């Protein structure tokens, strides 16, 4: 999951994984998924199922 | 130096009441009265009002059953107006009509019996649906405006959720597919504010699928619940109307009662100049014209037979009162509401649907 | 059977007749106009409609075009109105009929010339977006557009991997009298460099007067405003400070000839293309009001095949709400002349200024590297 | 005097005027409004007295 800003309109949008939550396909994301700043924003998270 | 008024359209069962009022002022500034009945093929309509009523220097306009180019041509050397009987929300502008002053709640306002009929039982969880039109496009835009207030200013407190809302053309095809978009979310809280011949093509396509059942609740707006409504509904709806709605005669006294009860805080300006007699050859604007419709906003009498008329900011009319309404098998039950601002209750049997 | 006219209203530019036969490519619409070119003196409303309606009716004119001079916001709805059961395509052009409408009905076909607020508000965020310093607050009136403008930066703040950021989006209440001790308190929360607007000038001059009273208009911030300030292009209320820019169009760049030009061009390159598409053209009704029997009839669809057509040339493509798609518009620094210059231009997201860097109105230096 | 200190920042001002010239500055500052949570002024006697 990352931000590409698709042709025809600069516009950003989630791709695959991680946005196939916020785009109300999916309801939880268990995954070796990380932890960065930038996905924080829009989706919360649980604790850390590891280190 | 005497001042004139007139009406546009079919108020054929009024033209004694405007003159009784007449009457009823200066006992309570000579004044007047006119009238004129409208006519088919609208485009003369506009043409023909002006060498009879902008022709005797007119200071105000009444209107009655989409009102004419009078929004538009008062407009015109900017003549005040107090227009009536009339709902759909495009007049709710401040640009597309120079002065348009209604007496109602246009059809929009209504949005606040909802909030206040789902914050008193706790619900939090809703939906919505709207076509495609501009004045469901403002109770959406209206809708969305209040509900970022009851957020934590006391001290943490929450307030209810706006989930995803839907939109559709005026609808003559089927609507399954957007609806079945919502069946499978988590809640019932539905609303569908589109209009008559709206509300009865989207009953009629979703009683075939059956997400129009038990635990759904329904809070419908007021011309979804009349016309072909009850040829194709299935009850437990909850519908709106007004104590007074479509009617004849019990608001041209309060319109005319709001026009004289301000002349007299106009007589002390030194800046009274008239509007300019003559439709036919008029380039100027009357500089009063403006003032006039503005000073308007502090009418306060209590005394008209529907009693407190004041407007809002938007300059239609405040404080208003509503019928909640209910269908069961074929009976529409009724609860008073507001007494003004609160909330009411009256014995009657509320069933749900199912 | 479609007429074409064109009909100046009343002001001091009679000069547009030596040049409307100048677009004779017109053949390969397979259409002649019948281009009567009246010119009617100063018109009232009662007049406006007695002489479009009684034209339209003898000269029969099935597409117009209007112009007039004067401050009167108004005059463009009236023929949206006739556009609307006489249906017929009319482009307001100068100053007056031209000007910003924003909501009308869904079934007529009147457009205009003109920026809608939308790219009003773009071209704002392209000129901070040049000279490199990022967007802050927004200051707001509750007079009719906000609930469109705040949307627009706020669907282009964000999809823009650039670093915009936002300050406290204010709104205020102005026609309370009461509430003196209210606006004031609100303006006095700001410490930005950049800062909007969008209001009408009357609160324009009174926010204003009440701003340099709270240390925002002098040495040091640069208030921007779109075109509504942009009017009687000749006022400065002694309350305004210097360095305002805004946006607009008014004369500089285009004369009535070929703006008339641009619209018969506009209106005759229509004429082709439906009826070189296809074979059948509109009929030419009886009459716009008294028809008593001809206010049931039929309607057709040209008003689809006015989105995509140029002069043969420069894109002058139309949207289906009704504005320029791609408009041509200056930017503007209030001189300390008390005029307003021309200090840019636009066309398919570009800019190009007289200025390199900004001017001043020295903790700023110019350094030079190999 | 309204627009030449308007771009103090410290969260800490002295000062040194008097009594009509306090209030004058005062209204000032309230004009602008930069005398909320925060900022402390320290005036001597001369104010006090
Ligand atoms: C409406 O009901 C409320 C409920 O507290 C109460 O104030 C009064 O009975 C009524 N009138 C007003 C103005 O609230």
């Amino acid at each position: 999951g990352t931000q590409e800003r698709v042709q025809n309109s600069n516009k950003k949008e989630w791709n695959g994984m991680m946005g196939e939550l916020l785009s109300g396909q999916a309801d939880m994301i268990v995954a070796p998924l990380t932890i960065n700043n930038e996905r924080a924003q829009y989706i919360e998270f649980s604790k850390p199922f590891k280190y | 130096k005497i001042v004139n008024i007139g009406a546009v359209l079919s108020t054929r069962k009024h033209e004694q009441m405007f003159r009784e009022a007449v009457n009823q002022a200066n006992k309570r500034i000579q004044l007047q009265a006119t009238s004129v009945t409208h006519k088919p093929n609208a485009i003369q309509m506009a043409l023909s009002v002006c060498e009879d009523l902008i022709s005797s220097q007119v200071y105000a306009i009444l209107v009655s059953h989409t009102p004419t180019p009078v929004s538009y041509t008062a407009g015109f050397y900017r003549i005040p107006v107090l227009g009536l009987t009339t709902r759909m929300s495009i007049y709710s502008d401040k640009s597309i009509h120079l002065s348009f002053l209604r007496t109602v709640p246009p059809y929009s306002h209504q949005s606040s019996v909802w909030f206040e009929m789902m914050r008193v039982y706790n619900w939090n969880h809703i939906i919505l649906l709207v076509s495609d039109d501009h004045e469901g496009r403002a109770a959406q835009k209206r809708l969305e405006t209040l509900l970022e207030e009851r957020e934590s200013k006391y001290d943490n407190k929450r307030g209810p959720k706006a989930e995803k809302v839907l939109q559709f053309d005026p609808g003559t095809k089927n609507v399954t597919a957007l609806l079945m978009e919502a069946r499978e979310l988590e809640a019932r809280v539905i609303i569908l504010s589109a209009s008559e011949d709206d509300a009865a093509t989207v009953y009629r396509a979703a009683a075939m699928l059956d997400m129009t059942g038990s635990g759904y609740v329904w809070l419908v707006g007021e011309r979804e619940i009349s016309g072909n409504a009850l040829r194709y509904a299935p009850d437990g709806i909850i519908g709106l109307q007004l104590i007074n709605g479509k009617n004849e005669s019990a608001h041209i006294s309060d319109a005319v009662g709001v026009v004289a009860q301000a002349v007299h805080e106009l007589l002390e300006k030194e800046n009274i100049t008239d509007p300019p007699r003559g439709c036919v050859g008029n380039t100027n604007i009357w500089k009063t014209g403006p003032l006039f419709k503005r000073v308007l906003m502090s009418s306060k009498y209590a005394d008209g037979v529907t009693g407190r008329v004041e407007f809002n900011e938007d300059g239609d009319r405040k404080f208003a009162q509503y019928s909640i309404m209910n269908l069961q098998n074929r009976k529409l039950v009724q609860v008073g509401i507001y007494n003004g601002t609160h909330v009411i209750p009256n014995d009657r049997k509320i069933i749900w649907p199912g | 059977s479609i007429g074409i006219a064109v009909i100046l209203v009343g002001t001091s530019d009679e000069v547009a007749i030596k040049d409307a036969h100048e677009k004779d490519d017109f053949h390969h619409l397979s259409v002649v106009p019948r281009v009567e070119l009246v010119a009617m003196n100063e018109t009232d409303p009662k007049s406006i409609i007695t002489r479009i309606c009684d034209l339209m009716s003898d000269r029969k004119i099935q597409g117009v075009v209007f112009a007039d001079d004067t401050d009167q916001e108004a005059i463009a709805q009236i023929l949206d109105f006739i556009s609307a059961q006489t249906l017929t395509p009319i482009l307001g052009i100068h100053g007056g009929s031209s000007m910003i409408m924003a909501d009308k009905d869904e079934s007529s076909m009147f457009f205009q010339f003109g920026p809608s607020i939308e790219q009003q508000a773009s071209v704002m965020l392209n000129i901070m977006e040049e000279y490199d310093w990022y967007i802050f607050s927004i200051v707001t009136t509750y007079f009719p557009g906000y609930q469109d403008f705040v949307n627009k930066i706020r669907s282009t703040i964000e999809n823009s991997f650039v670093g915009w950021e936002l300050e406290e989006v204010l709104l205020l209440d102005m026609s309370l009298d009461d509430g003196d001790s209210k606006i004031q308190n609100q303006l006095k929360k700001l410490q930005s460099p950049i800062i909007l607007l969008y209001c009408t000038k009357e609160e324009a001059t009174y926010i204003f007067e009440v701003a340099n009273s709270v240390g925002l208009t002098g040495y040091g911030y640069t208030w921007i405003v779109p075109s509504l300030v942009a009017g009687d292009t000749d006022t400065v209320p002694s309350e305004f400070p210097t360095g305002l820019i805004s946006v607009s169009y008014d004369e500089w760049d285009y004369g009535l000839p070929a703006r008339v030009r641009d619209g018969i061009a506009i209106i005759t390159t229509a004429a082709s293309d439906m009826l070189s598409e296809h074979s059948f053209i509109p009929e030419p009704k009886s009459s716009c009001y008294n028809t008593h029997e001809k206010r049931i009839y039929q309607s057709n669809m040209l008003n689809r095949y006015l989105i995509n057509v140029t002069f043969e040339g420069r894109d002058l493509s139309f949207s289906e709400d009704g504005y320029q798609m791609h408009p041509k518009l200056v930017i503007i620094l209030l001189n300390k002349e008390r005029k307003w210059e021309r200090v840019g231009k636009w066309k398919d997201k570009s800019l190009q200024m007289k200025y390199y860097v900004w001017p001043r109105m020295d903790d700023h230096l110019s350094i030079v590297t190999l």
